[PDB]
RNA sequence: AGGACCGAACCGACUAAUGUUGAAAAAUUAGCGGAUGACUUGUGGCUGGGGGUGAAAGGCCAAUCAAACCGGGAGAUAGCU
RNA sequence: CACAGGUGGUCAGGUAGAGAAUACCAAGGCGCUUGAGAGAACUCGGGUGAAGGAACUAGGCAAAAUGGUGCCGUAACUUC
RNA sequence: AAUUCCUUGUCGGGUAAGUUCCGACCUGCACGAAUGGCGUAAUGAUGGCCAGGCUGUCUCCACCCGAGACUCAGUGAAAUU
RNA sequence: GAUGUCGGCUCAUCACAUCCUGGGGCUGAAGUAGGUCCCAAGGGUAUGGCUGUUCGCCAUUUAAAGUGGUACGCGAGCUGGGUUUAGAACGUCGUGAGACAGUUCGGUCCCUAUCUGCCGUGGGCGCUGGAGAACUGAGGGGGGCUGCUCCUAGUACGAGAGGACCGGAGUGGACGCAUCACUGGUGUUCGGGUUGUCAUGCCAAUGGCACUGCCCGGUAGCUAAAUGCGGAAGAGAUAAGUGCUGAAAGCAUCUAAGCACGAAACUUGCCCCGAGAUGAGUUCUCCCUGACCCUUUAAGGGUCCUGAAGGAACGUUGAAGACGACGACGUUGAUAGGCCGGGUGUGUAAGCGCAGCGAUGCGUUGAGCUAACCGGUACUAAUGAACCGUGAGGCUUAACCU
């Protein structure tokens, strides 16, 4: 209701960038190692994202030394320092589930050149 | 109980034996009589000839 | 699954100890008609709550 | 069960229950009054309001969707020249529900819907 | 010491700076009004009843006003009673507010689980199904064996059988108090409490410790 | 979630090329070994002149899982496919000098200080 | 060409489930085998009981078969209940 | 039995299709002689299912899977 | 061995582990040459074993859609005692 | 004139002759680790290969993979591989029909629960005027498992190798309870793609049917694989055991008098049910303060008048629910629908314009649609009434006012 509400809109990020899915995007989070801070940066295309207010997440697929990982990054974590869009891709789906058993050509999106 | 047992009797009764020598681990087993006691006397005997074939394979080696 | 004894007459009637309707409380007066009627339902000659709702 | 559920099986499947609430709308939508079941009515108004606040607003879409919905221009229609513009000021309910006793054949308890300007 | 009646707002999650997301039940506890005090004299025990929220006057019935009116506090939607230690004392009329919990730690949150209906043995006691094919006739999810032969010839009470399930006073015992905002009267507790949204809830420092 | 039964792949150059799980160690009953878990192994594939042969049982440490794991802010990591590293019986230690692909923070251990290290990217 | 191949009608009946006071005194549903042949089917005929017929299971001979059914000997006999 | 069984012959539209298969229709005929609700367990008949993938079990039972046309290509063995 | 009691014979293969399977051995309880011996391509709703694929068979069940079960109106059995 | 049987499955329950965890004695007990006996039954006490198997062997785990009873528990719970009919064959026996505690391939597992029992859920009356709540707790049930790492401490011990007791912290396995914030499943009630065909006169746009035709996403709800929490600490009395003081028996002696320790066992402590606890308890509050007549004359029956507190019924309903029941609400109202706004999901509707020969693309456009969600809103339906429930509540004896 409107307390859970408050309790929220008091904890959301207000810089989050807009991002649709298809697009390629770096993320840059928070890694801790002993007693060390820095950032470690996570790039790939946003294959969903789920709108849920403060409970908001997007997934990002990439493939890492011939490995296919993906992240679910909640949007209004402190572990996610920071979101960019380096490519604007052009698809016609909220979920881009089917890029799962693609490879190389076949897992191409097209540029969204407007 | 023995294997392939025909019958409400047979199947019930624990009429198989098996001897397990347990410093050697040889195993003998009898199950072709009705009786569990003449199984086991059966099966002591191959024991005991168990044994003493042991000894005799060590004998002749 | 069957009985292996006949129950009595006085089981059978415990039994239906639970089994009488419940005569309707009380029926509700029409403001206008003046006819009795089920308490939230319309007349018999299509009235309820004093508006004649449906014709015939 | 059912926690938070929405909506009437009406011991029918989906396809049978769309079936049938289009044909009562229709009827609903042509007579103005109309007497089924109280479970039937009570599900009814769902179907048959959402229509008349379509055909609120007039226009090639809004024809297309209320055919869509029910498949008969006669219903589209006077949905939008009649009932539209006599419901144009009235926020909702543009339904009324008598219950009206029980059917002979089968007990079932009976209802009146009716247009609430009819 | 003693407890508060609040309501159950909803779940939500606290992001600490750290990047840890904890997720709290959040708790609404409005002033609760005691309107009696028992005592050893005339109860034979020591407790306090208290009230909270608001109810309509026609449906305050006049036994439930004039107990209220007794206490000279504005009839709640229920009445709930919290035993008394040794050292605590209160006053009939006094209010109580979600302050009382700004030094505990951990609390015990007791509400009323959510109704399954009749639930069947799979579900209620974790009893494992049968085979689904391998021949079985009808007997996928039903019970088992419920006894032995001759001896004893029945069954044992206790039996684990299907039945109604939920909808009883379920205790969670403790729950980090993750935050008391005395000015929204909230009380945010980490982890889930029994009840749907808007249950009353039994707030208690813990028991255990 | 890795349990008996399941075909992993060698995340190592130890010489395997697929691995079954065969017990999942650590506990009577215990079902499921996620990221950080050591599974004793059977070898069904290897190459030719590796370092370790078909049909040799040993242990391993997961490092990839599709089920993933989760980081405290509810995040979660997921991979393709489920991944380990061999590992004597006895020292538990890696057997392969190379180590493919990425891993977690989950290898974060003094006990498997060798897999981070050798590690390409630690996630 | 084919006791050839795939596959409907057609003939069958290998598996499972359901049903078992059944919708049914042998079926339904999903599959399954043959499907120009030693095939299948309509109408009519012939073989009769220690007899028929049987690519043989003691199978079939009107929901009856190591000897059909009906009537008779007959109130067989029953140291048995 | 107003019974999900059995019962020979004849007729043979459209679209897609090799087809008398199959899907949807025509001519024509029907909604199957108890209904109304509710939306528990459990039974039946289906749909989908994270990670795993025969570990199930007497047994991969059941289910899942494969499935067309054209072309490329196709092993041991063989009575060719 | 559709044959072997002892017997889960022994050795090899396959498996992490194989009373089953496959190759041998010969100590054939109790094979053997038209109540045929030993092979054998093709065939088989034939028996056993293995693999890939596939999966709710299973870890371990969850949700959903229908028909019953439940309530109301009408009609209205059964075994058993 | 019928008590179905091996193994498996599901579900168990008890014994202790204890497998692990707990406590102790002795040790040919340095430590670690054992051996053996005593006490202890609270909890716990594998997955696979082979086989119909029980058993057993084997592989790999575990703190451990206990031994038993229960019709060798459990087929009106399941299975049907073994066994156990009718078919067939091998070996063997017989001249043969046939037979084999020889083998081999195939081969119908019915029952709508009357009673007891058990799991849940109601109705009636009672509890002594009626009613609405909050309690108390007699009693009952649940729960009770354990690994590994680190500190103590490389300390005690030991020649070394190795390596503690006691105490403390952390993190797991299995189990249980709750919940859906997250991660997911589902989501035939939301959006979209698409195949065949039919229809809406046609185009365009839709609808029907084909398992939701096939698919791709997905709200709410439910849910696990998801994530919170739990087992305790403490107390009392003890078991085996250890003692102090202490005679009988000038010594000795844990015992005879007296006194102190002593375990996952017991009684509590924790959670839940619980006054039908008929021994029906307690507390708070609310309501009812008329007349008359008879009899067999009393805890009697009428007659009129009166009808309270409250309840029930009806209706709108609910994360409540098989039906009951329980909860919310009924105009002095947000109970349900609708409506409005938002959110969410889908993914840029239609129509029109432009480009293209055309499929199609682009602009209008993150457009259109959007279930169960959130915040509002009396537009619709929750009707005035009526119904049940009474009129001051027995006797005896005390105490107090009187
Ligand atoms: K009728
Ligand atoms: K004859
Ligand atoms: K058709
Ligand atoms: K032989
Ligand atoms: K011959
Ligand atoms: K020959
Ligand atoms: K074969
Ligand atoms: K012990
Ligand atoms: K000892
Ligand atoms: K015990
Ligand atoms: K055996
Ligand atoms: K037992
Ligand atoms: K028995
Ligand atoms: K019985
Ligand atoms: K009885
Ligand atoms: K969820
Ligand atoms: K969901
Ligand atoms: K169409
Ligand atoms: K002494
Ligand atoms: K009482
Ligand atoms: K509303
Ligand atoms: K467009
Ligand atoms: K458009
Ligand atoms: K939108
Ligand atoms: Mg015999
Ligand atoms: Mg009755
Ligand atoms: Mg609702
Ligand atoms: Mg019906
Ligand atoms: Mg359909
Ligand atoms: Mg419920
Ligand atoms: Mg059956
Ligand atoms: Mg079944
Ligand atoms: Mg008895
Ligand atoms: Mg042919
Ligand atoms: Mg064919
Ligand atoms: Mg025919
Ligand atoms: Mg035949
Ligand atoms: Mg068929
Ligand atoms: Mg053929
Ligand atoms: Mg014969
Ligand atoms: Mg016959
Ligand atoms: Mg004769
Ligand atoms: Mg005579
Ligand atoms: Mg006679
Ligand atoms: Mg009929
Ligand atoms: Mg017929
Ligand atoms: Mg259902
Ligand atoms: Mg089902
Ligand atoms: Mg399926
Ligand atoms: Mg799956
Ligand atoms: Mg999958
Ligand atoms: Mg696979
Ligand atoms: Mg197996
Ligand atoms: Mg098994
Ligand atoms: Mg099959
Ligand atoms: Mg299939
Ligand atoms: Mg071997
Ligand atoms: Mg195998
Ligand atoms: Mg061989
Ligand atoms: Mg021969
Ligand atoms: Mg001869
Ligand atoms: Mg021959
Ligand atoms: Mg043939
Ligand atoms: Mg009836
Ligand atoms: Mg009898
Ligand atoms: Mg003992
Ligand atoms: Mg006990
Ligand atoms: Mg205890
Ligand atoms: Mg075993
Ligand atoms: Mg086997
Ligand atoms: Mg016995
Ligand atoms: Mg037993
Ligand atoms: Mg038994
Ligand atoms: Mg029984
Ligand atoms: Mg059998
Ligand atoms: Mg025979
Ligand atoms: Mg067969
Ligand atoms: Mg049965
Ligand atoms: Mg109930
Ligand atoms: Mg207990
Ligand atoms: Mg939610
Ligand atoms: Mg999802
Ligand atoms: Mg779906
Ligand atoms: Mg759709
Ligand atoms: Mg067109
Ligand atoms: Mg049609
Ligand atoms: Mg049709
Ligand atoms: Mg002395
Ligand atoms: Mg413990
Ligand atoms: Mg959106
Ligand atoms: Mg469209």
């Amino acid at each position: 209701s409107n307390i859970i509400k408050q309790l929220e809109q008091e904890q959301m990020k207000q810089d989050v960038p807009s991002f649709r899915p298809g697009d390629t995007v770096e993320v840059k989070v928070w890694v801790v190692e002993g007693s060390k801070k820095r950032l470690q940066a996570f790039e790939g295309v946003v294959i969903a994202i789920r709108n849920r207010g403060l409970h908001s997440a997007f997934t990002v697929r990439k493939i890492s030394n011939g490995e296919g990982v993906e992240r679910v990054f909640q949007t209004h974590s402190p572990v996610v320092d920071s979101i960019s869009v380096k490519r604007r891709g052009a698809v016609r789906k909220a979920k881009l589930y089917y890029l799962r058993e693609r490879t190389g050509k076949a897992a191409r999106i097209k540029e969204r050149l407007n | 109980r023995t294997s392939g047992a025909g019958g409400q009797h047979v199947n019930r009764t624990e009429s198989a034996v098996r001897i397990t020598h347990i410093p050697t681990g040889i195993v003998t087993q009898c199950q072709n009589d009705r009786s569990q006691h003449k199984n086991k006397d059966q099966a002591m005997k191959q024991m005991k000839a168990k044994l003493y074939e042991l000894e005799m394979q060590k004998k002749n080696a | 699954a069957v009985q292996q004894n006949k129950p009595t007459r006085s089981k059978r009637g415990m039994r239906r100890s639970h089994d009488a309707l419940t005569a309707v409380t009380s029926l509700s007066v029409d403001k206008t008609s003046g006819e009795k009627h089920l308490r939230h339902h319309i007349t018999a000659d299509g009235y309820y709550r004093g508006r004649k709702v449906i014709a015939k | 069960m059912r926690h938070r559920k929405s909506g009437r099986q009406l011991n029918r499947n989906s396809s049978h229950r769309q079936a049938m609430f289009r044909n009562m709308a229709g009827s609903l939508v042509r007579h103005e009054i109309i007497k089924t079941t109280l479970p039937k009515a009570k599900e009814l108004r769902r179907v048959v309001e959402p229509l008349i606040t379509l055909a609120k607003t007039d226009s090639v879409a809004n024809r297309r969707l209320a055919f869509a919905r029910t498949r008969d221009n006669e219903i589209v229609a006077k949905l939008f020249n009649e009932l539209g513009p006599r419901f144009a000021s009235r926020a909702g309910g543009y339904t009324r529900i008598l219950k009206c006793g029980f059917r002979a054949g089968d007990n079932a308890p009976m209802a009146y819907i009716e247009l609430v300007d009819r | 010491m003693i407890g508060l009646v609040g309501k159950k707002v909803g779940m939500t999650r606290i992001f600490t700076e750290d990047g840890v997301s904890i997720p709290v039940t959040v708790i609404e506890v409005e002033a609760n009004r005691v309107t009696q005090v028992k005592d050893l004299a005339n109860d034979g025990y020591r407790a306090i009843q208290v009230t909270t929220g608001a109810k309509k006057a026609n449906r305050v019935t006049k036994p439930e006003a004039g107990h209220f009116a007794k206490a000279g506090v504005e009839a709640g939607r229920g009445l709930w009673e919290f035993r008394l230690a040794e050292g605590e004392e209160f006053t009939v009329g006094q209010s109580i507010s979600v302050e009382l919990f700004a030094d505990v730690k951990k609390v015990d949150v007791t509400g009323t689980s959510k109704g399954k209906g009749f639930a069947g043995t799979v579900k209620r006691w974790n009893f494992r199904t049968q085979d689904a094919t391998h021949g079985n006739s009808l007997s996928h999810r039903v019970p088992g064996s419920i006894g032995q032969n001759q001896t004893p010839g029945k069954v044992f009470k206790g039996k684990k059988m299907a039945g109604q399930m939920g909808n009883e006073r379920v205790t969670v015992q403790s729950l980090d108090v993750v935050r008391v905002d005395a000015e929204r009267n909230l009380l945010l507790v980490k982890g889930a409490v029994p009840g749907a949204t808007g249950s009353d809830l039994i707030v208690k420092p813990a028991v255990k410790a | 979630m890795i349990q008996e039964q399941t075909m992993l792949n060698v995340a190592d150059n130890s010489g395997a090329r697929r691995v079954m799980c065969i017990k999942v160690l650590g506990g009577s009953h215990r079902r499921y070994a996620g990221v950080g878990d050591i599974i004793k192994i059977t070898i069904k594939e290897a190459i030719p002149r590796g370092k370790v042969k078909k049909g040799d049982v040993l242990k391993a440490v997961v490092v990839r899982t599709k089920k993933g794991v989760r980081r405290p802010d509810g995040s979660v990591i997921r991979f393709d496919g489920n991944a380990c590293v061999l590992l004597n019986n006895n020292s538990e230690q890696p057997i392969g000098t190379r180590i493919f692909g990425p891993v977690t923070r989950e290898l974060r251990s003094e006990k498997f200080m060798k897999i981070i290290s050798l590690a390409p990217e630690v996630l």
